[PDB]
């Protein structure tokens, strides 16, 4: 149920507390990392 | 249980406040030798990993 792809070796972990007549706007960008 | 000398157990410490001050409370420390840095002012610095 949670298989994107195999051969994953991420060591770093990160944030929680998930994000979610219903216009969901969002935006994504990168700035020097 | 600690690992062998050849299979030294490695752990990565990232995204966490490092209280390098509770590193104490563990032993009188047969050795506590710091190279390139000082044992006291470790709380005056910030690193990546």
């Amino acid at each position: 149920f949670r298989v994107y792809s195999s051969a994953n070796n991420c060591t770093f972990e990160y944030v929680s507390q998930p994000f979610l007549k219903n216009l969901r706007e969002f935006v994504f960008k990168n700035i020097d990392g | 249980r600690f690992a062998s000398v050849y299979a030294w157990n490695r752990k990565r410490i990232s995204n966490c406040v490092a209280d390098y001050s509770v590193l104490y409370n563990f032993a009188p420390f047969f050795a506590f030798k710091c190279y390139g840095v000082s044992p006291t002012k470790l709380n005056d610095l910030c690193f990546t990993n």
